[PDB]
């Protein structure tokens, strides 16, 4: 008698939990997850502050009735990375790096070199084999100010820039002094080489030239994610 | 010799049709990793193909070898109904798969919400109901019977089971089963090819300096196999009714039997993913 | 920094160096004796009848 | 100066090595060679638990051998019922990243932690019939890795900032702080009498601590890579560890050195979980090879393989009375093996 009543009580509760899980399944499947990562003094705080308007940090923003959920890690500041295993199912990884910090030395090698080493370590990780990277080249005006009418030259720090030519396909912004563009494309190619060294056709890179005051980052994040999902779906069916 | 020779082929064909479909069905059912929304269409197609290979092929083979129908008229009608049902249901499933691929590729952000395990069952049930409504209903009733003397004589006799139809049914069934699910597939695959070309062009523009052989080699196979298998029959079906004394019975039977061969190639086309391969080794050994 | 931090390690190793150690034979015998003594109360090692298995 | 101090420590480390070497009278394999082998062991799954939307990282058997808890990436702890395979509770989380969970000895509290450097404690039985956050412990500067209920009022946890601390639930403030590791701490286990506990760090070292005193006692330097799992012998005088180099080693507190190692030439994958049996004869360990292995503690001979998971196994636990063993994997399915 008590047995029938309780088992009847227990059975109902499994049901009210299964209904709740079924309701939450659609919400879980709709959203997209991103991981925000970058070196120090790059400008991550300004970007996330601009994005919100309109030990961990979460931001929830909706574009075109699509839910994005971005994670930024600031509590864990260690050279060794073991918590990165939990981020093997994210849609994309956002990388923010200061483009103009070629001159600054942390004594240490130029920061660009540490950033490039970090990118190399991220790219070849075993658990991040099939995760794309969205690259933000921040501080677009400090670099121009340093390049134009500047005593400092990047050949002393980066020697290969002297033996370089600006790409024919490149399309410049209005009235750009010719050199600054060469410097930007040199910096971008130093990342594209690492990206394409061991791409294997499973994941790519999306370099971008973004300033801090720019308000179009929210569109770039949406478009790159859409392209990533489309490419993954095409590759699943053996069409690319 | 001959009669023996044809018999040898009609057993190998039956075995090939049965084995692949049953293997696909058991591989999908046994493993929980392959339980996907897309895979329900594939198992529906495999079930239809298995029913075809187990119902219509052997008895038709016995008929053609013996050259005499040794069963009642009711069983002849049942055999014709099963044939029409299976043929109709073996194509709209391919159309549904093509539409699913179209939605998955062209609408990536809304793919999850559009298709759910609840809606896939409804779509499959609707396809099966439509396929069975045009097969059993107008065949069990005599709406499809012809009027010329040869058809009447064969209907009266209990030893001949041949296919005689009027223009209306021969046109309506062909339009419902073949012609409609062809333009949809053509348009869908053209759109998919355009999207793939656009993505490849974008990649080449992005990083061409540092760095249509797969798209064609896939789409051409997928479309051409079905088109070559099922095209001539669904032309002669209208031709031999529009003008009599033009198509011989032997050509009709040959084209109809060539159409049946398509039922053995579906696993070789839609089940070539690495997941299906890994699973196949475990079930087989 | 290292000026005393290095010193701390030196003190700890000392504290960890003044301890009594028994021969591995005695510890091995004790472990084997315990395993033999409690070998009749492990359902995983000895398959019990299905009547008393709640998971069947 | 500073170099001179460094020289002094190196001379000592030797003395320790010489003293440890002078103690090894005979190997554990030599003394245990006439025991009849257990032979082949066959285990088949009895239950399959579904309902987790993402991969599973942790689980903890109840003290009544009936209930258990688990955590996943969708931010939810689910309390199961192994006998009748029906759910009991479903606790949503504020953060979606969790790496550990615990179950109270009295069954009244459940704790969990993760990427956020905060440990949260829930009250299962309370007024109004809803699970409700009871306390939130903060102060660590690194992510948590494990936490075990020392009692119904005080909890000990280890974090990723090379420290372990003993908390007080009522006041929410640290009481004792343990330090001495160099790499991140990944696992710990408490003694049956709840007096000492061990921890395995990322610098290939394991230490023995004293809860009351608050100072380290001994150190073992057997492994050669990171240590992910650790378990403690039922007798109370031994423990076993698992490392990324696919080797399990059995140390000993009284002799203070390792006794036997378990390694095979056909495996090059990592190890995520290690557990013992009720009698201590069988050592069960999970790997990254999508399956589990069953060893023999006193002979280092495999006695069976537990397969059935489509992805790597991240959790493992043997119930108090030794009725069955449960495994959790990234396939979001929990299984009970008997
Ligand atoms: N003019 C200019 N200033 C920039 C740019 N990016 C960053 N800054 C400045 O960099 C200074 C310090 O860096 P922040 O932008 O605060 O960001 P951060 O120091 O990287 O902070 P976190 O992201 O939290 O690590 C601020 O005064 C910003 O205005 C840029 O593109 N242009
Ligand atoms: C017995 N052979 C039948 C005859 C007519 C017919 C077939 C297939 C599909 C159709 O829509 C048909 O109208 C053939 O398989």
């Amino acid at each position: 008698e008590d047995q029938r009543n309780e088992e009847k009580a227990q059975r109902e509760a499994n049901k009210k939990i299964e209904k709740q899980l079924q309701k939450d399944k659609q919400v879980y499947r709709a959203t997209h997850r991103l991981l925000l990562l970058g070196a120090g003094e790059s400008g991550k705080s300004t970007i996330v502050k601009q994005m919100r308007i309109l030990g961990i940090f979460e931001t929830k923003f909706q574009v075109d009735k699509v839910n994005f959920h971005m994670f930024d890690v600031g509590g864990q500041r260690d050279e060794r990375r073991k918590w990165i295993q939990c981020f093997n199912d994210v849609t994309a990884i956002i990388f923010v790096v200061a483009s103009s910090s070629y001159n600054m030395v942390i004594n240490q090698t130029n920061r660009l070199q540490e950033a490039l080493n970090l990118f190399k370590s991220i790219w070849n990780n075993r658990w991040l084999r099939t995760i794309s990277v969205i690259l933000f080249l921040n501080k677009q005006d400090l670099l121009a100010e340093k390049v134009l009418a500047g005593k400092s030259k990047i050949e002393d720090y980066f020697p290969e820039f002297a033996r370089y030519t600006t790409p024919e396909d490149a399309t410049p912004e209005p009235g750009e002094d010719p050199r600054v563009t060469r410097a930007k494309y040199f910096i971008r190619d130093e990342f594209l080489r690492i990206s394409t060294a061991s791409g294997d056709g499973r994941h790519y890179c999306y370099p971008h030239f973004t300033c801090a005051v720019d308000t179009e980052n929210i569109r770039r994040v949406f478009n790159d994610c859409r392209d990533i999902i489309q490419r993954m779906h095409l590759r699943q069916y053996e069409l690319l | 010799v001959w009669v023996v020779g044809m018999g040898i082929v009609m057993s190998l064909i039956v075995l090939a049709i049965v084995f692949g479909n049953v293997l696909v069905i058991t591989a999908i059912a046994k493993f929980e990793r392959l339980q996907t929304v897309t895979n329900y269409f594939i198992t529906s197609l495999a079930c239809a193909d298995l029913v075809m290979g187990l119902a219509v092929v052997p008895f038709g083979a016995a008929h053609i070898l013996t050259k005499t129908w040794t069963f009642g008229n009711f069983w002849c009608e049942f055999w014709t109904s099963i044939d029409v049902l299976c043929v109709t249901a073996s194509i709209e499933t391919l159309c549904v798969i093509a539409v699913d691929r179209y939605f998955a590729i062209t609408s990536p952000f809304k793919y999850q919400s559009l298709l759910t395990k609840n809606k896939a069952r409804v779509i499959i049930l609707m396809v099966w109901i439509v396929s069975g409504l045009t097969s059993f209903l107008p065949i069990q009733m005599h709406w499809y019977r012809a009027t010329h003397q040869e058809a009447i004589n064969c209907y009266a006799e209990e030893t001949c089971c041949d296919f005689f139809t009027n223009q209306a049914y021969a046109i309506a069934s062909s339009i419902v089963s073949f012609y409609v699910p062809l333009v949809i597939m053509v348009f869908v695959y053209s759109r998919v090819f355009q999207e793939a070309k656009r993505q490849l062009q974008k990649i080449d523009k992005s990083e061409g300096r540092f760095h249509e052989h797969k798209a064609l080699k896939t789409l051409g196979i997928i479309m051409g196999t079905f088109t070559l298998c099922w095209l001539p029959f669904f032309i002669v079906n209208i031709v031999h009714v529009i003008q009599d004394n033009l198509i011989r019975k032997e050509v009709y039977i040959l084209l109809n039997w060539i159409g049946y061969v398509n039922s053995g190639f579906n696993p070789l086309i839609y089940c070539r993913s690495p997941d299906f391969r890994i699973a196949f080794q475990e079930l087989l050994c | 920094a290292s000026i005393a931090q290095a010193r701390k390690l030196v003190e700890q190793l000392k504290m960890e160096a003044n301890i009594d150690r028994i021969k591995v034979s005695k510890a091995a015998a004790d472990l084997m004796a315990y395993c033999e003594a409690h070998a009749k109360e492990d359902p995983l090692l000895t398959p019990v009848p299905a009547s008393e298995n709640p998971f069947r | 100066e500073l170099d001179q101090l460094r020289q002094e420590a190196e001379q000592l480390k030797n003395q320790i090595r010489d003293a440890r070497k002078a103690c090894a009278d005979a190997t554990l394999s030599q003394i245990t060679n006439n025991i009849d082998p257990v032979g082949r062991i066959q285990m088949r799954t009895r239950r399959t638990l579904r309902g987790h939307l993402a991969k599973i990282y942790a689980m903890h058997w109840g003290t009544d051998s009936r209930l258990l808890v688990s955590a996943s990436q969708d931010g939810k702890l689910i309390i199961w019922d192994s006998y009748t395979t029906n759910k009991v509770h479903a606790i949503p989380l504020r953060s979606s990243w969790v790496m550990t969970c615990a179950y109270a000895p009295s069954g009244n509290y459940v704790a969990c932690g993760g990427l956020d450097n905060i440990c949260s404690i829930y009250n299962l039985k309370t007024r109004e019939g809803n699970v409700r956050v009871s306390r939130e412990l903060a102060g660590h500067t690194g992510y948590l890795s494990c936490c075990r209920f020392l009692d119904d009022n005080q909890i000990v946890t280890s974090s990723g900032d090379t420290t372990c601390a003993l908390w007080d639930i009522e006041t929410g403030q640290q009481t004792t702080t343990f330090t001495g590791h160099t790499g991140d701490v990944m696992s710990l286990s408490l003694a049956p009498d709840t007096r000492l506990f061990v921890s395995g760090a990322c610098d290939a070292s394991a230490k023995l601590w004293d809860v009351r005193e608050g100072m380290c006692r001994q150190t073992f330097t057997g492994h050669e890579s990171d240590i992910n799992a650790i378990c403690f012998f039922p007798n109370g005088n031994a423990f076993a560890t698992g490392s990324d180099d696919a080797t399990c080693r059995l140390f000993d507190l009284r002799a203070d050195q390792e006794l036997m190692t378990y390694s095979h030439d056909n495996i090059i994958c990592g190890i995520t979980s290690v557990s013992f049996s009720k009698s201590g004869r069988l050592l069960l360990a999970g790997y990254d090879d999508f399956n589990c292995n069953v060893w023999d503690a006193l002979k280092a001979d495999r006695a069976g393989v537990l397969a059935g998971h489509d992805n790597r196994v991240s959790c493992l636990g043997v119930t108090d009375d030794g009725m069955a063993v449960a495994t959790g994997s990234w396939d979001s399915f929990l299984k009970i093996w008997n």
